[PDB]
């Protein structure tokens, strides 16, 4: 079934999104992409973070030869201790020589569908995760 | 209608912020003086000279 | 040559025109410049006039050394003028028009010592109140006119100078307040009166922008009203904040609402009339 999806993801254009836990690190043939979100700030090393980056993301086409053609994104939650990895993580990166961005806001987030859309869909998440 | 007045300061956290507050007026050492009143989900009417604590105390808890 | 009185002529009426409101002048009395000067200006209103004071000295920068001698003949009939005439408009032009005729060096040492117009200047760089922009004329004016002596050996004026001395207490304000313009201006104060006397005087940031942030956060200083006898002294009381813009929240099924601390006075004389 793993070697199904990454096939799929890998030559079907209908399959271009992924989701992988820890078993990636340490002896995985991690497939190509162009696009790494990780949902979390973790506990596995900040260099981790940028091997799992340079083995994963390659440029798109025709963009082959320009200042980006590949992201990556670590998303935090302000007001947590998830925010004290940033200034190791930061100042990692960018003595690695990449170029590295914090991202505050998103007003279109406001101009779309997307989950979450009341306080009671919260709260069914919130009973959940409690217990 | 102009029956009652009170100073206080007026807080206006968000729906995540707010209840942690209220969690900082309980379960708390002097306190539980802070909060007045919850006006709204959004907004409580508390303290005054709390209001210096609340603010420092939630800074420095997570 | 018939000509020129008749095309210089036409910019004299139309500054004349628009003389008194507001500050069309400086760029139309700046072409009149070039093309008795002064004695005939001076029966003409007084705005703008000043403005064809003030810049005819800077145009100038044989002929011309006759030029020179010839204003300072009648720098006396501007000086009179000057004093006498003393907005923060006029104030500006006062003193520049002060300012230019110092650096053409006309002006008598002796004479300016003693009277109004040092006088004015300082007082207004003494004042708080005064803008940045009658400040920075002001301050020009000083500069200019330590400027004007080279010598000290035979000025007088470098006396009444020293009143410069009394603006450190303006100094001190200025800097007390985020004046950064003010204080620039006491710094040239400074340097030019040294130097005239001198010889007789003996990625990183990202987390510091996040930094700054953390000094701002919100709530407000605020009067609460409640236990509101019947809907309609809500309402009332409640509508009277609004246009006051003063409301921080409401809530009619409540008859509760909060007024910010700056309009608890205008809502407290609201609930006494009505």
């Amino acid at each position: 079934e793993r070697m199904q999806i990454l096939q799929n993801f890998k030559h079907n254009p209908k399959i271009n999104t992924i989701f992988i836990s820890k078993v990636g690190d340490t002896s995985f043939d991690l497939p190509e992409a162009n696009v790494l979100i990780q949902i979390s700030s973790h506990g596995g090393s900040r260099r981790q973070e940028a091997q799992r980056l340079g083995r994963v993301l390659r440029a798109k086409k025709g963009m082959v030869a320009e200042e980006y053609n590949a992201f990556f994104y670590s998303l935090v939650s302000q007001d947590t201790q998830e925010m004290a990895y940033s200034t190791k993580r930061q100042r990692f990166l960018v003595d690695q020589g990449y170029s590295f961005k914090v991202i505050t806001k998103l007003a279109g987030m406001e101009e779309e569908d997307l989950a979450f859309s009341t306080k009671e869909e919260q709260q069914q998440l919130l009973q959940k995760v409690l217990a | 209608m102009v029956n009652v007045l009170k100073g206080v300061l007026i807080e206006c956290d968000p729906a995540m912020k707010q209840f942690l507050l209220y969690l900082d007026e309980s379960n708390a050492l002097g306190k539980k003086f802070i909060i007045q009143d919850i006006d709204d989900t959004h907004v409580f009417v508390i303290a005054e000279l709390v209001n210096v604590l609340q603010e420092r105390v939630g800074e420095l808890m997570d | 040559p018939g000509v020129l009185d008749r095309l210089y002529g036409h910019p004299a009426t139309c500054l004349a025109v628009f003389r008194e409101l507001p500050s069309l002048a400086k760029n139309w009395v700046m072409r009149m410049l070039f093309l008795k000067k002064e004695f005939s200006k001076a029966q003409e209103e007084s705005t703008g006039l000043l403005s064809g004071l003030r810049i005819w000295h800077t145009q100038l920068l044989n002929l011309r050394i006759a030029l020179l001698g010839g204003g300072k003949a009648w720098s006396d009939d501007t000086s009179q003028l000057g004093p006498d005439k003393h907005v923060l408009h006029f104030m500006v032009g006062s003193p520049s028009a002060a300012v230019s005729q110092d650096l053409a060096q006309l002006l008598s040492q002796a004479g300016l010592m003693k009277s109004t117009e040092p006088g004015e200047p300082p007082c207004i760089t003494s004042a708080g109140f005064q803008f940045l922009l009658l400040d920075t004329p002001a301050q020009l004016w000083y500069f200019m006119l330590q400027y004007l002596q080279t010598a000290q050996s035979r000025g007088m004026d470098l006396v009444e100078i020293l009143s410069f001395l009394f603006q450190l207490s303006f100094s001190t304000l200025g800097k007390d307040y985020s004046v950064e313009g003010m204080s620039d201006s006491l710094l040239n104060f400074l340097q030019h009166l040294r130097e005239f006397g001198l010889v007789f005087q003996r990625t990183d940031q990202i987390r510091l922008w996040e930094l700054e942030r953390d000094r701002l956060r919100f709530t407000e200083g605020v009067l609460y009203n409640q236990f509101l006898s019947q809907v309609d002294f809500e309402l009332l009381l409640a509508h009277a904040r609004e246009l006051g813009v003063l409301v921080f929240e409401n809530s009619a099924k409540r008859l509760m609402v909060v007024t910010p601390a700056g309009h608890s006075d205008v809502k407290r004389f609201w609930k006494r009339q009505k």
